[PDB]
């Protein structure tokens, strides 16, 4: 049972799928040919003999991402149809990647899905992996949650999506994929966590030291985020956060299920012999701004919920005594309609470290997830950039020429702005 | 797999499209009899976007070799990696178009037209699944300026979902060949705007500029100017051939760079281009590429980038790069350079990298700008036409293959209309 | 003198060897010779020989100039203009496949001209003027030209009270199967203005099909045919409503469902 | 006993015969000579001292494929008086099949069949293996089959023929030809099977992972499915289905004997180490449209009665529990006179794999055989292909020169759509 | 077993039948002394269809020898393979037949038919299931279009239930030759509308053709236009000669190609068909075989099918391939030249797949093709006859052999009825 299925759409979600699963395959003792030489039936399945296959699905409009999974180490790891592929990419086009190209390719990724959500029986939800600013991450996953939606019904969609920073950005057209994909993953995503690139590769500069990192490095903190995700699935502690019980203490209305992630510790090898990290240290470091995943000031938003999953040689009193300085602390300020907003999991397994990694092998690690008010600036910034490049009709012409019409640009703009207006209205006192 | 035709059109079309096939070959590992000799299996990977199966382990490029002339035909076999070529593909007239667009475009590119697009159709259903389409001439003559131009429409009416690549060479008036290039020039820039995906100027003023002040080189030819067009035409399609960190396709890069359909006349860019005496004393890193890429000296279309504001930059990368470095790189060259850059646009520049860097180099960059500078080079052209035209000059050439005064008149108004395009936009 | 002879019973003389296979049928992909020499031969006792002499000259000054002098001669002459009017339209049909655009501005000038005048006099173009001059019609209306296009939609306009409209939409519609993109658009498009100014009477032979083959151009890979697709069902749907299902996928459906919803 | 005697009629059904034989030959472990270093005797006579001889007759008009394998691999296992010899082949005419040359050998083939037949005292009946559009393997296999029904009477005639395909057809007179063979096989046959090429092409290069398939693989998955046919005879189970109950239990009226056969898993050798094929997994790929034998979609008809024929490592515990999930699957709906139209057997012996064969080595295996509505939509575009043929009189004067009336056609046609008539009649709800 | 006599008039009939013989002799591996030196067995389980046994491991084609010039057959006896001809079969007269229809026909070759008669019922015997004829001959000569037409006659009266085959090269009026082509071959194409069951319509214009354009042969003669024609008759009787996964004999191909008794006009074709610099180029595949088979530019008569529609197409593929994607193959054509096929015969195509290749290829194809387009062939026959015919030219030739007037107006008429059968079955 407490089977999960993992989705990953587009360059950035296979790329995050990639360090993922060898995390996985990892920390279950996996070999990369699947065999083993129980606690894996969370994210694999065994055939056979000896032979665990990961429940995941690769999608991607264009072969080279996939190609390279396909010819890499982990060819024996998936089999061929778990890996789907299109002809022609979406070319950071909404539109190409949900109308023109996903349609020819949706019904047979649903077929997979099918067939790998048949052969689990304790199914808890689904894991999308994918990027905002991408036309197939954002067009093709859009479409992909709106059939699940009908097709499932009230299976949970947990997403994990690669937000546009808003000084880094690799593409011209990613505040229009980003629009358009929110508007379909307020109403079709349980779940979402945003991850900005900009604090990625801030977190990693000033914590790992590192002077020039690339995607794989923020794929692997992303493969460790998602680990302690499903940790507590996957083994067992003194507290278990299961993906119901997570959503229940995270989401306080339908709307809002935009939550922060964090981790904690991040640090390098030769810096982790100096440092004491207690559990009262990381929960600190987990509060503390410049080690959000997201380019935002917590400072000036207000806490709603947060969850601290807890892994490793954590036991509950120092935890607890943890959560106490944390409410005396007077810069970390909560809303006054929720007079605690803790959840905590502490679980037996300590993190396995990849080899090849850029992080030091530590006792604890807490993975902090914040429903917060300070999302929103990210947001308001966001649709600054949308609304300059719209006045001008910037590239609408390719979006129009694809099958899609500006009502939809409207209408998304529209209902952004009252899901900011929504967070303002939960963040006020009464 | 996203295969593309390549057409060659004129002469300078297919001495830059004998070049481009050189250098493909050489990165892919081909010989000139057609054989696989590398020794990495990526070079197969993605062998079929440029290149057909052949019997016994042998690569056909897919290319369609066209001109008036057999002499360039006979030159081009005759040449190294000439004997890859399919002799079908070479379509060849016996007269040649004498520097008339009205020759090339409507007297006998008419009836070569029609030989032509069978090889074209030949090809778009020998392949699997087309993407597009890239065609190499010059603007200055009458083969790959008004046949050329010619072709593209008929190709467009056919096949119009298809990307339409053009690395077009523009006239100067600096390094001024021939006295009617105003003419054919004016002719071809008006159906290059609604028949073109994506245009990139090319300038021959601008290589020479390269070759002299760039690479110190003390007598450059014609091989020198089209090896740094090679390597710009081999750049744009890098992320097709080789997998990388952050791909991007032509489509990617047409989506991205053309913000309006009428602006797509790119000027291009390579880097590094070193001397030979001053290699040694540079330094193969991230920020020196981005300085190099987006200097005015690197340009290869003969306009100056501060005479007016980028609208879209595309930048490919080549090589096992740092994302983190090319990103903020990249937003460095906004932030200083925000004058350059258009204010409703923001973040101007589209970053792709590719893990496959060019031989012999550990690292390259390919510049792709959209800027409105590019106005300049076309108002240049307007004066010179309407010079020419004033006095009615040289127009029983044209007028005597079939032409008239009144689409000369059409040529003037949509170009200066697209002169008018740009300003607006430049703000 | 006039430049016409008319010959008594001569159209329908010509009807009568074209029906028994006695010449060749007007019904061909590229112009050849035999075809043309058999214009010289059933063309030659209805206008005089100077004007022969130069409307079948390889020359195209030649040919403008011609054109001029029936031009100067299609008011007063008009009678010659109906009596050998299948083989004016035929000899429009030759130029129609060169590449000179000069020649096909004056022709279609004259052809305007042409139309206004048996407009007002009232005659009702034939069968067989239909089946030859119309399909050669259908590929001068997808050129990438802009006055081109205007002129000859004006044409198709304009000839819409000389020949029914039932048997036009059929060549209107035979058009939209070619490799030509931009003309099987501006023929969705034309389909699409012909259905709101005659009704539903006007499409052949029966409206069921001719909604299907309407509708397999909105999954068309060009975008302008595509467009011009949904804009003509969304035309024949705000005329007639619901009942455009029935006589019409997966991907197509769901945009033509958008589309009628957006625009309604 | 329990004796069964194969026909082999035209250039296909011998060619599926030396499938079949060759599969039988590995599954009872006969080497190509009739010797073997009990069960066999289903298929097989012996014959004096380690000679195990078929029971099986290859006729054809043509003397091509008989001299193949007359002079192939298996050219000592049978006795030449067998392998039927013509001089002029029917040429794709059913009258020359029927009339002209079909006459000259009928007696000699009905003198071997009664000398084969007085061979074996446990007769349970024939299989008869021909072609549709070919001349040979409609007109014979139409004149054999009433001799045989005249002859013997109530001994059970089942036939596996190749139906022509909606598009992928190789003759022209193709819909001539089936339609005059159908006129036949209504009263002169108890159980059809229908199989169509454009079906198998798809199923192996899907499944199977075969770019390039010809004629020898679907030869190979139509001897796998008789296999799965008569193993219940050949080898014992726990459940075991005889011809006449699988006839019983499958046939709801006398002119409704035409059911769908399918086969699964068909699989490759690299695709079978990650899939764990179960028997709820087979059984589900069984009802899906595109694994079936026949290019048609039995969403659009009803199932009346389905056979399903387990072999392997199978317990009746979860093959119930899959007729359940099947039950309560709502896509497969079943006509309402029919509450249970499951007719199960399960055999314990896996199925064998052949050397060169592209089938990989499972436990389990399943051929499940649906008579359902939804065979008449390729019924009803092979009466519009005969329709517009017949409409302008084509080819007709071939049929005619060669002993054969009109009245033929137009008989053929009307009782062709009694037929679909009845199908429509049945497929409706009271 | 199914064997086929032929029969062989004219020169050009002996020409090619006598390339035929050798290509057939190099398929079944016989030497030019008659015996076997083959290696496969497949190549003597049926030999006997084309030779018959001699004493000695020898084999004699069922070949007879029929010509008016005994230069003809001493050139046939003189050249490669032909001491493996039985002399017996040898039939010649003296005169010759002065390219005179009424001479081969009526006063010249009426006492020369009962030797040829009795010499093709001698072979008839000597087989044991004989199945049809095959005639090669030409329709602009005396003795092609005189003898053979008689002998047609004749046969057909004697054996009305076998096959008659007959490869009949056409004249055109680009390549003429003689100047009484019309009505030697008006006079002809009379008696094969009802006394032939298939007939291929051959072309010296088509092959001249091939042999500039396709094979790219500088210097053709008449026995390279011979050896297409062979491979043509040896690729329809494949099936017959070898195994193969689908078998098409001659009868199966009469069948699925005429759909009424008077349509029995084919337009052959054979690939592939390579130059000598373009076969490294090529990827010796079957989607190929089937674009170059549908070619217009690859069909052996003068007549474009695109002019007109096939009413029906066969396919006599040669080689190991799979069905699959021949079948897949013959639907694209079907669906993308979906104007170019009758709409009432669903499935126009024939398919027949032999084991053997043919030698030297590892693949092959024959195309045999029954188009509309055929009466183009037979329109500018008619208004040649029309032209010579209204004046009275050249009729004292023909009538002072004891010919009537009657008889050219009877053909002329027949002839355009024939023409109008195939218009109305092309709408
Ligand atoms: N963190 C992270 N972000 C990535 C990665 N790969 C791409 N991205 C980001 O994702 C966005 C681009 O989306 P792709 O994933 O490149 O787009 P796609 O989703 O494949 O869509 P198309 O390429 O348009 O078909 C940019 O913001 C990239 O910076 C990766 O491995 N890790
Ligand atoms: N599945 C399959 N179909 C075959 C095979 N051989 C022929 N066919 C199909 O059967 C039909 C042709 O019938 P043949 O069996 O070829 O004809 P015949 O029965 O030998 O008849 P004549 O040759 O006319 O005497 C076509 O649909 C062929 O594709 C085979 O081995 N397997
Ligand atoms: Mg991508
Ligand atoms: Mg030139
Ligand atoms: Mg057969
Ligand atoms: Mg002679």
């Amino acid at each position: 049972m407490r089977e999960c299925i993992s989705i990953h759409v587009g360059q950035a979600g296979v790329q995050i799928g990639n360090a993922c699963w060898e995390l996985y395959c990892l920390e279950h003792g996996i070999q990369p040919d699947g065999q083993m030489p129980d606690s894996f039936n969370t994210f694999f399945s065994e055939t056979g003999a000896g032979k665990h296959v990961p429940r995941a699905v690769f999608v991607d409009l264009e072969p080279t991402v996939i190609d390279e999974v396909r010819t890499g180490t982990y060819r024996q790891l998936f089999h061929p149809e778990q890996l789907i592929t299109g002809k022609e990419d979406a070319a950071n086009n909404y539109a190409r990647g949900h109308y023109t190209i996903g349609k020819e390719i949706i019904d047979l990724v649903l077929d997979r899905i099918r067939k790998l959500a048949d052969q689990c029986t304790g199914l808890q939800g689904f894991l999308v992996f994918h990027s905002f600013g991408g036309g197939t991450g954002s067009g093709f996953t859009s479409l992909l949650m709106e059939r699940l939606s009908v097709d499932y019904g009230k299976k949970s969609k947990l997403e994990f999506s690669i937000y546009p920073a808003p000084q880094v950005s690799t593409a011209v057209v990613e505040p229009y994929n980003s629009i358009l994909t929110t508007h379909t993953t307020l109403e079709h995503s349980d779940c979402a966590f945003m991850v900005d690139n900009e604090a990625i590769y801030d977190i990693c500069r000033r914590n790992l030291d590192i002077e020039r990192p690339t995607y794989t490095n923020l794929n692997r903190l992303i493969g460790q985020i998602v680990s302690s995700i499903t940790a507590s699935l996957r083994f067992d502690g003194a507290l278990n956060v299961d993906l119901t019980e997570f959503q229940t203490n995270l989401v306080p209305y339908p709307r809002i299920h935009f939550p922060l992630a964090t981790y904690a510790p991040v640090i390098s090898a030769e810096k982790a012999y100096h440092e004491q990290l207690s559990v009262a240290e990381i929960t600190n470091a987990c509060f503390e701004p410049a080690n959000q995943m997201v380019k935002c000031d917590p400072r000036h938003g207000k806490y709603m919920a947060c969850c601290l999953l807890y892994r490793g040689d954590v036991v509950p009193k120092d935890v607890n005594a943890a959560i106490a300085t944390i409410k005396t602390k007077r810069t970390i300020q909560f809303v006054d309609w929720c007079p605690t907003g803790f959840k905590v999991g502490i679980n037996y397994q300590p993190p396995t470290v990849v080899p090849g990694g850029d992080l030091a092998k530590v006792q604890r690690a807490v993975c902090m997830l914040s429903n917060t008010t300070a999302i929103a600036e990210a947001w308001a910034r966001l649709d600054h950039k949308f609304d300059l490049m719209y006045a001008k009709r910037a590239f609408v012409h390719w979006y129009v020429g694809e099958g899609m019409e500006e009502g939809e640009f409207s209408e998304a703009r529209e209902d952004m702005a009252a899901l900011e207006k929504d967070y303002e209205e939960v963040g006020v006192d009464s | 797999m996203r295969e593309i035709v390549h057409i060659q059109a004129g002469q300078c079309g297919n001495q830059i499209g004998a070049k481009f096939w050189e250098v493909i070959s050489d990165e892919h590992g081909i010989d000139p009899t057609g054989s696989y000799h590398g020794d990495s299996d990526l070079q197969l990977e993605r062998i079929n976007v440029y290149y057909n199966e052949a019997t016994g382990n042998k690569y056909v490029p897919r290319a369609i070799l066209v001109d008036l002339e057999p002499g360039t035909m006979d030159s081009v076999r005759s040449g190294p990696f000439g004997q890859i070529f399919r002799p079908d593909n070479f379509v060849f007239g016996q007269s040649g178009a004498g520097n008339n667009w009205a020759k090339g475009h409507y007297t006998e590119g008419a009836e070569l037209v029609d030989s032509v697009l069978d090889v074209v159709r030949k090809e778009s259903e020998s392949c699997d699944c087309l993407q597009g389409f890239q065609l190499t001439h010059s603007l200055g003559g009458g083969t790959g300026s008004g046949m050329g131009t010619l072709l593209i429409s008929k190709i467009r009416e056919e096949y119009p979902d298809r990307i339409m690549n053009t690395f077009s060479v523009m006239p100067s008036p600096k390094v001024s060949d021939t006295v009617v290039e105003p003419y054919n020039a004016t002719l071809s820039v008006h159906q290059l705007v609604e028949n073109t995906d994506e245009t990139y100027c090319i300038d021959n003023e601008a290589l020479y500029d390269i070759c002299f002040r760039t690479l110190k080189l003390t007598t450059p030819t014609y091989g020198d100017l089209n090896h740094l067009v090679s390597a710009t035409m081999s750049g744009v399609t890098t992320c097709l051939r080789f997998p990388g960190q952050l791909n991007a396709d032509l489509r990617k890069l047409a989506v991205n760079m053309v913000p309006f359909p009428r602006l797509h006349f790119f000027m291009p860019g390579f880097a590094p281009l070193t001397s030979r005496g001053s290699q040694q004393y540079r330094a193969l890193t991230v920020p020196e590429l981005t300085q190099q890429m987006f200097d005015s000296k690197n340009m290869m279309a003969a306009c100056d980038p501060r005479h007016g504001r980028y609208l879209t930059v595309a930048a490919i990368f080549r090589g096992r790069m740092s994302m983190k470095e090319v990103d903020e790189q990249m937003l460095n060259v906004q932030n200083k350079n925000s004058s350059y850059f258009v204010e409703w646009i923001p973040n101007n520049v589209k970053t792709a990298v590719c893990d496959i860097p060019p031989r012999g180099l550990k690292m390259s960059a390919t510049f792709i700008g959209n800027s409105t500078a590019i106005q300049e080079l076309f108002k240049r052209i307007s004066e010179q036409f309407t010079a020419m035209f004033r006095r009615k000059a040289f127009l029983h050439w044209y007028t005597g293959e079939g032409m008239d005064e009144m689409e000369f008149t059409e040529a003037e108004s949509n170009m200066n209309d697209l002169v008018s395009e740009y300003q607006q936009y430049q703000d | 003198g006039p430049i016409y002879i008319i010959v008594p019973n001569g159209k329908e003389q010509r009807v009568k060897d074209e029906k028994a296979l006695k010449v060749l049928k007007w019904n061909f992909t590229t112009p050849r010779d035999e075809y043309i020499e058999q214009l010289k031969t059933q063309m030659s006792p209805c206008i005089a020989r100077w004007l022969q002499d130069e409307l079948f000259h390889a020359d195209f000054q030649r040919q403008i100039k011609g054109l001029a002098v029936m031009t100067e001669h299609l008011e007063s002459e008009k009678e010659g203009v109906i009596s050998c009017l299948d083989l004016v339209l035929k000899w429009f049909t030759l130029r129609f496949f060169d590449t000179n655009t000069s020649v096909l501005m004056k022709c279609l000038e004259y052809l305007k001209l042409l139309f206004i005048m048996l407009s007002q006099e009232e005659y009702h173009l034939t069968e067989m003027e239909g089946t030859s001059f119309l399909p050669y019609l259908m590929l001068k209306v997808g050129e990438p030209k802009d006055i081109v296009r205007k002129d000859v939609r004006a044409i198709l306009t304009k000839m819409c009270q000389v020949y029914p409209a039932s048997k036009m939409f059929n060549f209107v519609m035979e058009g939209t199967k070619s490799k030509n993109s931009k003309q099987r658009a501006e023929c969705l498009e034309e389909l699409g203005c012909l259905v709101e100014s005659y009704g539903m009477n006007v499409c052949q032979p029966t409206p069921a099909k001719a909604l299907k083959e309407i509708a397999i151009h909105i999954g068309d890979r060009d975008t302008t045919v595509r467009n011009a697709a949904l804009n003509t069902i969304v035309t024949v749907y705000n005329v007639h409503g619901e009942q455009v299902f029935k006589l019409i996928s997966e991907k197509d459906m769901s945009m033509l469902e958008e589309r009628i919803k957006r625009a309604g």
